[PDB]
């Protein structure tokens, strides 16, 4: 009865998806979700509705990436949102937290590519919370995802704090390896960046930043330079940091670029 | 202000008399004319003079839209203010050729003060003009090498008359793509550019698309350009090529692309906004209903901006208090 | 007796004569066979034919004097490339080309594959003059040389101008292979030998022409070329033609035809980056190329993240099989960047060309102390953190379907028992268990299990990700002794269990611990597993190694052995009658690996370096260290049917 | 330092041009035959110039001219009453 009709609806999802609208397959396949959930399946039910969050982000990515448009307001993200949020609440539910996480990345690269980084920021650390009892290395990239989405919404003490739990649990689970060493450099860089874009006061310098602070006041050349960069800030020297920013520029990717672009601004 | 005016005009004075436009592929051929532009403009003084005019400029041009009458530019100041920004934007250019990037502040100061003077409407009558085409493409050349020398990798793209006029005008079409893929802040294609320029290259490749030069041609989906369509232009331009035709619009992926650029580009005089009202009815299977319908909410909405009012470069959406 | 190298002579004089008999079939048979006996040669008609005299040492169109195979002072293969170009392909008075309707497109082609082999055998018969004796200097003015067989990459279609591609990737690569990349040398021997003006790189840039074309069979022969000819390019003075070379083929990775992309990433796997990052690491002006580009060129993580990686979710299988074992081809071959090995790319490419020329549990674990390699664990734990982002962030059904195979790939290429420091990343903290909790959530999903080729894949992968836990973790289920490692082996135990009753009622036509009634996604399995069975029933084609249903039945007898081994006699002593009875059901489709679960379900119920140090230094300490110490029972019907399948 | 026997005999300076043909192709075997070279006390400059450059680039052959010097100082380290070899080396190689 329940599982011919859930067919039926299926059927009805892949002619519309053939149709190719894709506001109105996505309620066939919430409709899925529902006759799923009239008995008792699981996992199956939340294909259902990630199928349906698929329909509506891609809803979206035709409605702001394709058509610039600006009576685009936001309709399906919000569905997308609540589909998304019952398919999280159903894998915490059974008891299996990589999907959850796997479901609030996809939403967070999702709103990080229509324009609202925030919210990325937002899932990704979500996401990166429930995957540390299991995969460390995914936390570790979905909290290189979240400080790159804060530090293009100009939350750079949020980057901070994303930066320094990067490095408290790579130096956890690096003890480095391989790929944790890459998050150590990455996070050795960017950090002594931040602090040299907003420089905190002795109070809320914490003695990790004093250690590190410490350390530069990695390969050689970058390490050269990152340590004639301190020195220099700290002497308020711009033509040295001038002939810094010509020969720093292909050694660091476009976020450090960014980030020592304004360390160079905010010092003259 | 007087002090910016008059330096700025000085420095317009240390240019050579009649320009020929910039190209950065094969640029020691045509003349000795860049004998003259390495001479009095490959000094290192004179490259350490422009970026800061460049940054007295931007700001003096952020704070004309707000000031009384007697704060604002001459008309007389206004076309050496135009040609200091091509001759500013080309000195970055010509540091991306020879030594290394400029300074990474210099390419921020030069494209503030190109955005800000494209984005002025006694500026842009100047710049959309006649007399400085050649000036305009060089800007658009420019623009694209500057774009060219920090987003693309060697062995890349940016996606996956006289001889200038016509590239220019692809090279801007592929720039209106590269916003699509390139330029947008949190792709995974914006991964390169630093963002500090993708607010300045997305807001002067908007503004550069809307010339008289490349409008008429950008409006067109290169899908069309696959296709036999290929008319006389004339407009006392090179390129003013005729409005598309709705036989092309019952594709689907062509009238998608169409409604991107008609989007994105906004419009102009407005009878070019009853030129894309009349063809955005003559569309009105379904799924080009659908799209025409948005379309057409979308020009709607394009007439009820508080500033210039079909301009998203410039102009944004109005919003009243309900407070 | 062998055949002898007279014999073979005669064959070659033979197919030699029946290059200018009149037909069109005779004509590209003779092409043919001369084609395939300069590609696999017998080494006695080899060693005859690189030989100076050779045929005359054994014995004791065309318009001009070219000269017999007989004559001294001249190799045979001279000979036969000046008769050929001279007969099929070349006008004896100009750089021009003979029309179509003189000789055929085919014929060219064949005729320009036999050059090919022919001065890959023996590059100086490419040098040679076209008429040994000079022909007519009233009609034509000046005598020109084999080379404007380089002068068919514009002619018509392809296959003509594709041949052409792959001739001068084996010309660039068999000068560089015969002079011992002394070109200076050689080309100063050829110039004082013949009057022809023709260096390596004015050939290179036609090659690269040949890459830019339009059609995909172009595309593809000039993407051979490439692989025929970039390593010699690319360790040879001419470094930088053959880096500009591995650019244009990375701008390549995006064609419509799966050949073309194929052989891409088979071109990109055999190269070792250590040559090409030290080649960066020299270059200026080669970071920026055409445009002026500022800023750095990283060829390793745009050739290893946007391409084998990304060619992991394309839409053919084959496709990601031939991804996967170029990730296999390039873990070994990567240097990133500041090991505590390796130090320069210098040192990597000293360590590997020094270390080249101067020197029962069941199969998922290890208990050695294992000393290791610590670049290769760097570069591995790399690859495996970059696989398994793209596992975990994919939006698409092709990334894991694909992904999947590259780790279980990598996991048979690359053992977790011995490697275990590159495929840790969490789970026990410090004989590792490895990423294996997102592969546990991949098979209890209803979207996953239903094809099959990813399915197999990921019980091999998991049931090595969870065995490499053996010698840490050991001291329900009372042997693990790691209690955050028990539920995640219960899951497969069961699943395997489940996946084996499955098969039960799939050999046995049976309508429906394991048990799968009451779960709505296994018997989706199992509509699957009888649709694949009916079509393995139905046709008839044993040697098949790809089957879906031999294999997979294969894989999930294999990882319930392999998981077998952890555990003990409380543990199975409530379950082996039923494991019993899925095995006497399921020993006739495939017993060779039937036999051994049951030898495993039978063990476990009755018991059971800084350039200095690379070169000279180690392997010097290592030989005086060496002559230092060189101075001094429901089994028996299972049994009775072993027995008789074995007689 | 004794010749052949009238051409009887593999005398050094043949056998170092097949040791000179082989630097680009066997780097180890070079620096094996530097340090036997080094050995037996013949340090001919023409020799040394040739294998370490003494005034893109080929790969190998960079191997060979890095293990040339290395080696040879670690000759200038243990016979160092000479001061031929040091005023050479540092004059040239810095």
């Amino acid at each position: 009865n329940v599982a011919e009709a859930g067919e039926q609806f299926g059927q009805l999802g892949r002619e519309l998806r053939a149709q190719e609208c894709l506001p109105y397959a996505a309620w066939c396949q919430l409709a899925v979700a529902r006759c799923q959930q009239a008995l008792f399946h699981g996992p199956g039910e939340a294909l259902a509705l990630t199928e349906a969050a698929r329909l509506f982000l891609r809803q979206e990515r035709d409605a702001r990436q394709r058509l610039v448009c600006p009576a685009a307001y936001g309709e399906p993200l919000q569905a997308a949102a609540s589909a998304l949020g019952a398919a999280v609440r159903l894998h915490l539910e059974l008891g299996q937290p990589a999907a959850a996480a796997a479901l609030c990345l996809e939403l967070a690269a999702a709103l990080r590519d229509l324009g609202q980084p925030a919210a990325a920021a937002g899932h990704f650390q979500r996401a990166a919370q429930l995957q540390l009892p299991q995969l460390p290395l995914a936390a570790l990239q979905a909290l290189g995802e979240a400080a790159s989405c804060q530090l293009l919404a100009r939350d750079y003490t949020g980057a901070l704090a994303v930066f320094t739990r990067m490095q408290r649990l790579a130096r956890e689970h690096g003890s480095a390896l391989g790929a944790f060493s890459d998050v150590l450099v990455r996070c050795e860089v960017s950090r002594v960046l931040l602090l040299l874009l907003l420089q905190p006061p002795p109070a809320k310098l914490l003695p990790e930043h004093a250690q590190t602070l410490e350390k530069y006041s990695l390969p050689e050349e970058l390490f050269l330079l990152l340590q004639s960069l301190v020195m220099a800030t700290h002497e308020k020297d711009t033509e040295a940091i001038k002939s810094l920013q010509v020969e720093m520029w292909p050694l660091l990717t476009a976020e450090q670029n960014h980030l020592l672009h304004l360390v160079l601004q905010e010092t003259i | 202000r007087e002090v910016t005016l008059a330096r700025v005009s000085g420095t317009v004075q240390q240019l050579p008399a009649v320009h020929h436009v910039f190209q950065p592929e094969l640029p020691a051929e045509p003349a000795a004319y860049w004998s003259k532009l390495n001479d009095l403009f490959g000094d290192a003084a004179l490259y350490q003079s422009l970026p800061t005019l460049a940054r007295a400029l931007a700001q003096y041009l952020v704070v004309v839209s707000k000031l009384p009458s007697h704060l604002h530019l001459p008309p007389e100041k206004e076309k050496d203010i135009v040609k200091f920004v091509v001759a500013t934007l080309e000195a970055l250019s010509w540091h991306l050729i020879h030594e290394q990037i400029p300074l990474s502040l210099d390419l921020q100061a030069g494209l503030d003060c190109c955005c800000l003077a494209l984005q002025l409407p006694g500026l842009w009558s100047v710049v959309s003009s006649t007399e400085f085409v050649t000036h305009a493409c060089s800007l658009i050349h420019c623009v694209h090498f500057i774009l060219e020398a920090v987003a693309v990798q060697p062995g890349e793209q940016l996606l996956s008359n006289p001889k200038y006029i016509t590239a220019a005008c692809e090279m801007v079409a592929e720039m209106v793509e590269s916003l699509q893929s390139v330029l947008a802040l949190g792709h995974k294609r914006n991964s390169g550019v630093p963002a500090f320029l993708t607010p300045l290259l997305r807001n002067i490749i908007i503004s550069l698309a809307r010339l008289p030069l490349v409008n008429s041609y950008t409006r067109v989906p290169p899908l069309v350009w696959k296709l036999g369509w290929s008319p006389k232009p004339g407009g006392d331009f090179g390129t003013a090529f005729p409005e598309i035709p709705v036989e092309f619009l019952q594709e689907k992926e062509v009238f998608k692309e169409f409604i991107y650029r008609i989007n994105t580009l906004g419009w102009t005089s407005r009878t070019q906004f009853e030129e894309t009202w009349a063809t955005l009815l003559g569309v009105l299977r379904t799924q080009i209903n659908v799209l025409a319908v948005q379309a057409i909410t979308s020009l709607v909405l394009s007439a009820m901006t508080v500033p210039v009012a079909g301009n998203p470069a410039v102009s944004c959406l109005e919003q009243q208090p309900r407070n | 007796v062998s055949p002898s190298a007279e014999q073979l002579v005669q064959v070659y004089e033979l197919t030699l004569h029946h290059t200018q008999h009149q037909d069109h079939n005779v004509v590209t048979g003779a092409l043919e066979l001369l084609q395939q006996l300069f590609r696999t040669p017998p080494p006695e008609l080899l060693q005859t034919l690189t030989a100076v005299g050779g045929i005359g040492q054994l014995t004791a169109r065309i318009k001009g004097d070219i000269g017999q195979s007989t004559d001294d002072d001249s190799a045979p293969l001279v000979h036969c490339v000046r008769l050929l170009s001279a007969s099929f392909l070349l006008t004896g008075g100009k750089n021009v080309l003979v029309p179509d309707r003189d000789v055929r497109v085919s014929v060219k082609a064949l005729a320009l594959s036999c050059v090919g082999a022919a001065v890959a055998l023996h590059p100086e018969s490419f040098f040679s003059k076209l008429y040994k004796v000079p022909l007519d200097t009233t009609e034509y003015p000046e005598e020109q040389y084999v080379s404007d067989i380089l002068n068919y990459i514009d002619h018509g279609d392809p296959q003509v101008r594709g041949a052409t591609a792959i001739l001068c990737g084996t010309l660039i690569c068999s000068i560089l292979s015969r002079s011992r990349f002394h070109v200076g040398d050689w080309m100063g021997t050829i110039r004082t030998l013949t009057g022809n003006t023709f260096s390596l790189a004015d050939c290179i840039p036609l090659l690269r022409k040949t890459l830019k074309d339009e059609s995909s069979v172009t595309c593809k022969l000039a993407c051979t070329a490439v692989r025929n000819c970039v390593m010699s390019l690319c360790s040879s003075s001419y470094s930088e033609l053959g880096l500009q070379l591995i650019i244009d083929v990375l701008t390549l990775r995006n064609s419509s035809y799966w050949l073309v992309r194929t052989e891409l990433l088979e071109t990109l796997a055999e190269i070792d980056f250590r040559l090409v990052s030290f080649l960066e690491a020299k270059a200026e002006n080669l970071h920026r190329g055409a445009h002026h580009y500022t800023g750095l060129l990283k060829l390793q993580e745009r050739v290893l993240n946007n391409v084998v990686i990304h060619l992991l979710g394309d839409e053919d299988p084959r496709v990601r099989h031939v991804a996967a074992a170029s990730l296999i081809r390039l873990v070994p071959k990567l240097f990133y960047k500041c090991d505590q090995g390796q130090a320069d790319p210098v040192v990597a490419v000293a360590r590997d060309q020094s270390s080249v020329y101067l020197k029962r549990i069941y199969r998922g674990y290890n208990l050695l102390p294992s000393i290791t390699d610590v670049t290769m664990e760097n570069n591995l734990s790399r690859v495996i953190a970059a696989v398994s982002h793209e596992l975990i962030t994919s939006t698409t059904r092709a990334l894991t379907f694909g992904c999947c195979e590259a780790l279980c790939l990598l996991s048979t290429a690359f053992p977790v028992c011995i490697w275990s420091l590159g495929w840790h990343c969490g789970v026990p903290p410090l004989c590792t268990v490895g990423m294996a909790t997102m592969i546990l959530t991949l098979l209890s999903s209803a979207w996953f299990p239903l094809d099959l080729s990813a399915h197999q894949d990921a019980l091999i992968l998991a049931g090595n990700l969870l065995a490499a836990s053996a010698p840490k973790s050991l001291r329900v289920w009372p042997a693990l002794g790691d209690r955050a490692l028990v539920p995640m082996v219960e899951q497969l135990f069961s699943h395997l269990l489940k996946v084996i009753n499955i098969c039960a009622h799939v050999l046995d036509d049976v309508a429906p611990l394991g048990s799968f009634y009451h779960l709505p996604s296994y018997l989706r399995l199992h509509d699957v597993l009888k649709a694949t069975h009916a079509n393995y029933k139905v046709t008839l084609d044993l040697q098949n190694s790809t089957e879906k249903f031999g294999g997979f039945l294969r894989s999930a007898l294999d990882v319930l052995s392999q998981i077998l081994e952890l555990a003990t006699l409380q543990d199975i002593g409530k379950c082996v009658e039923e494991i019993l009875g899925y095995l006497k059901s399921c020993f006739s489709r495939e017993p060779m690996m039937a036999t051994v679960c049951v030898q495993q379900l039978l063990k476990t119920l009755f018991g059971t370096p800084g350039l200095y140090h690379y070169c000279f230094m180690a392997p010097y300490t290592h030989f005086t260290q060496a002559l230092a110490d060189a101075s001094l029972r429901l089994f028996e019907p299972l049994v009775i049917k072993a027995l008789k399948q074995y007689t | 330092r004794s010749d052949g026997c009238g051409g009887s005999f593999y005398t050094l300076d043949s056998l170092n041009l097949r040791a000179r043909s082989m630097i680009t192709t066997h780097p180890a075997l070079v620096l094996l035959w530097c340090q036997i070279l080094l050995l037996v006390n013949h340090t001919d400059y023409r020799w040394w110039a040739e294998v370490q450059q003494t005034p893109l680039g080929m790969c190998n052959r960079e191997i060979v001219r890095r293990g040339a010097l290395i080696l040879f100082c670690d000759y200038v380290c243990q016979n160092l009453h000479d001061s031929e070899h040091l005023t050479w080396l540092i004059v040239n190689h810095i």
